[PDB]
RNA sequence: CGCGACCUCAGAUCAGACGUGGCGACCCGCUGAAUUUAAGCAUAUUAGUCAGCGGAGGAAAAGAAACUAACCAGGAUUCCCUCAGUAACGGCGAGUGAACAGGGAAGAGCCCAGCGCCGAAUCCCCGCCCCGCGGCGGGGCGCGGGAAAUGUGGCGUACGG
RNA sequence: CCCCCGGCGCGCCGGGCCCGGGUCUUCCCGGAGUCGGGUUGCUUGGGAAUGCAGCCCAAAGCGGGUGGUAAACUCCAUCU
């Protein structure tokens, strides 16, 4: 079809149609709320690859999210230690912006379940996404076979504990020698495996 | 401080160890549970072996063991192509299937279809209805002597070959093993500079004419 | 400074052609709920004692059958949200030799179909009578 | 960028263009491996302006 | 200017649904110290540890390779034994410190988007029939309403199709 | 001895259900402000930076990632 041809398209945002109409949504959405509610999708190549099946119970928000770091919220430093954590100007977060934008929709929009998001615009001073909710009591979603799995209540609230596209690049697991450090299930689970003491019944 | 005389040692106790004691008091207890879901599991499938599905030949890298046979996690496709079984077939009669699995050589290649021919030859197959047995079905009479079978399914064994007494030649006697070994060793480490110098007798000759 | 790429969608076809067209449009209407409903029951009556050709909407139906040449005129909407998702198809169909025509507004063309908006439809073939009416256009 | 570097092309600056391209791009071999294709692209031009 | 779509966006005590909050021993995401040790101390150690914050489930997470290896190669995850207090980090001081291979317990794999092919071949809700109805479900009848062509259903996923 | 409860098949009916393997010819095939590079901060046994992120740059397709000392060329292996 034609989304292979909008595809290789967002792949060229420094070309000058894409300059041109990246710069115009950026401006629009500065222009909206925080946090409010898109009909449809203004990137649908990359809401399909993500899962998005354009039917009754797919709702995505569009939402801002401040551009920059984290600097560590203390009355004029007030780091009663080290000089090693003296730190606060130059910190960086854990997880990506993306991360936090899939918060900010999923914690307020409570009723509904985040499968994904993607960039939609950047700006000096913000940053903003698409992210796509689902709703867990449509029956559209409860009839369909492949996505009654959302309904499970192990899928409540995916963005708090890091189950998304987002939230799995945060957490640094993965396959191969780069990830010794969260070899079982997380980066907690290694580091107990590694520092409990075996005490056997016969030693 | 150290006595008179004794070892160094690191002891990692300076953490708060002692919150993070995982003793083994459920050993007795989880061989008492872990046996009855075996036998649970057994009774469950019955006529199957217990052992499941079957684990093919595999040499296993690190050369410290290349000269041992494990057990496999599943026959290639490429093993089962040429065995004249589809992989989505075999998973009903108890054959693991992995494809990543590769096979670069042949003799690997050739045993492990060689035990499923001895397999399928083992293999009592149910008709799907009782009152039809299907083409590929086993008779009547073999399924009275279908039970369930204890212990891993063929056992790989890792056999050697005996070598029977022979006179030594007189090459032998003139070969020298070792002085072979540090000429095979200067052989593969000077094989790049000896590469090299190799290429420049070239145009130390031409400009000589030229 | 807006891009010629999409500059080239308030460069749309005037107000006479596009009754015409239409007209021209009126005919190869889609098959609805109940021209399938009174579709099905006329084949499936044939079963106890070639289809005309239609159009074709939407972009995945349109960009494949230019790819393969089969069409003869293409209808496009201009104020698509995401314009992007059209762009790409005038300057595709220049060199597909596939003729391309801009109309103002995706509702009066979403009515072709029983559906809110179409961005594409296409003349892949036509009836016999409907020959001199569209090589004129 | 690459508007930029073609100027470098057609006064055929590669050993500075390829040092260009490799503080935009990335590491040697991507450098590398997108200049003779804006140069591909350049003679795709240089083919159309003469005939 | 009248009207008709559509596009956005409001507002309802609209029809029907849904979220908050408690426990938190065990699990997941962030945050995150300092007493302590170094015979002092600032790096380090303490320690990704307590305190704080969120969200779960009866398990969680992880998981079917952008893998380990350098062999005659193994082949998702999790867990135990060993690797091993080892390679390595560190005022190379104090101390810290994994992984592969192997033996085990367990054993299980698969769906999309895209690509095109099917005349959107699909779906919700209301009216109706039957049948069960304390998991409101199936089947058929409704030019009933709607969703969807800014892409639903079927085929099909890298082992190729 | 008496209830409750599922299980297990066995029979009745509403049902959706036309599907496989092999040879040959000929078409098709992949996820982007993401990989990646710079720099800063934290983390790691990971040491000319393992993992995470912020900011700048910003991809390619016989490409890309990995092949524990930086870089260049050369072959390979190995996944997607």
């Amino acid at each position: 079809g034609a989304y292979k041809y909008i595809q290789e398209l967002w792949r060229k945002k420094q070309s000058d149609v894409m300059r041109f109409l990246l710069r115009v949504r950026c401006w629009q959405y500065r222009q909206l709320s925080a946090l409010h509610r898109a009909p449809r999708p203004t990137r649908p190549d990359k809401a399909r690859r993500l899962g998005y099946k354009a039917k009754q119970g797919y709702v995505i928000y569009r939402i801002r999210v401040r551009r920059g770091g984290r600097k560590r919220p203390v009355p004029k430093g007030a780091t009663y230690g080290k000089p090693v954590h003296h730190g606060v100007n130059q910190l960086k977060f854990a997880r990506s912006l993306q991360s936090v934008a899939e918060e900010r929709a999923g914690r307020h929009c409570g009723a509904l379940r985040v499968l994904n998001s993607y960039w939609v615009g950047e700006d000096s001073t913000y940053k903003f996404f698409e992210v796509i909710l689902i709703d867990p009591f449509h029956k559209a979603i409860r009839r369909n076979p492949d996505t009654q799995w959302i309904t499970k209540p192990v899928h409540k609230h995916r963005e708090m504990r890091g189950l998304t596209s987002a939230g799995r690049k945060s957490r640094g697991l993965g396959k191969g020698h780069k990830f010794h450090h969260t070899i079982g299930g997380s980066r907690r689970a290694a580091w107990r495996r590694r520092n409990t003491l075996q005490l056997h019944r016969y030693r | 401080a150290p006595s008179r005389n004794g070892m160094i040692l690191k002891p990692h106790f300076h953490k708060d160890w002692q919150r993070r004691v995982a003793t083994w008091f459920n050993q007795p207890a989880r061989k008492i549970r872990r046996r009855k879901a075996r036998q649970a599991r057994a009774r469950r499938i019955a006529p199957r072996p217990a052992a499941g599905p079957i684990r093919p030949i595999v040499r296993c890298p690190t050369v410290r063991y290349h000269t041992k046979v494990r057990a496999g996690r599943g026959f290639s496709l490429e093993e089962l192509r040429v065995a004249g079984i589809h992989k989505k077939v075999a998973r009903t009669i108890g054959i693991s299937v992995d494809p990543r699995r590769r096979n670069k050589s042949t003799e690997s290649l050739q045993a492990n279809v060689q035990r499923l021919k001895e397999y399928r030859s083992k293999l009592v197959l149910f008709p799907r209805k009782p009152s039809a047995p299907k083409k590929g079905d086993s008779s009547a009479e073999e399924l009275k002597l279908a039970t369930q079978l204890t212990g891993p399914v063929m056992p790989i064994r890792n056999v050697f070959k005996k070598e029977k007494a022979r006179v030594i030649t007189e090459e032998e006697k003139n070969f020298k093993a070792f002085a072979s070994l540090r000429m095979a060793r200067a052989n593969a480490r000077l094989f790049g500079i000896r590469a090299k110098r190799a290429k420049e007798a070239a145009e130390q000759d031409v400009e000589k004419k030229k | 400074k807006v891009p010629p790429a999409i500059n080239q969608f308030t460069q749309v076809l005037d107000r006479q052609t596009a009754t015409q067209l239409l007209k021209l449009a009126h005919k190869y209407r889609p098959e609805t709920k109940q021209e399938k409903k009174q579709r099905l029951l006329a084949r499936a009556e044939k079963k106890a004692a070639k289809r005309p050709p239609v159009l074709r909407a939407g972009v995945n139906t349109v960009t494949t059958l230019v790819e393969n040449k089969k069409a003869q005129l293409v209808v496009i909407a201009h104020d698509v949200d995401p314009i992007e998702l059209v762009v790409f198809l005038p300057a595709l169909c220049r060199k597909m030799g596939v003729p391309y025509c801009i109309l103002k507004g995706k509702a009066r063309l979403g009515r072709l179909v029983h559906r809110k908006t179409c961005t594409t439809v296409a003349f892949t073939q036509v009836n016999s009578e409907d020959k001199g009416a569209l090589a004129k256009l | 960028y690459e508007r930029r570097a073609m100027e470098l092309l057609k006064v055929s600056k590669d050993k500075r263009a390829l040092k260009f391209i490799k503080k935009r791009v990335g590491t040697h071999i991507r450098a590398k491996r997108k200049r003779e294709e804006l140069s591909s692209v350049l003679a795709a031009m240089r083919k159309a302006a003469a005939k």
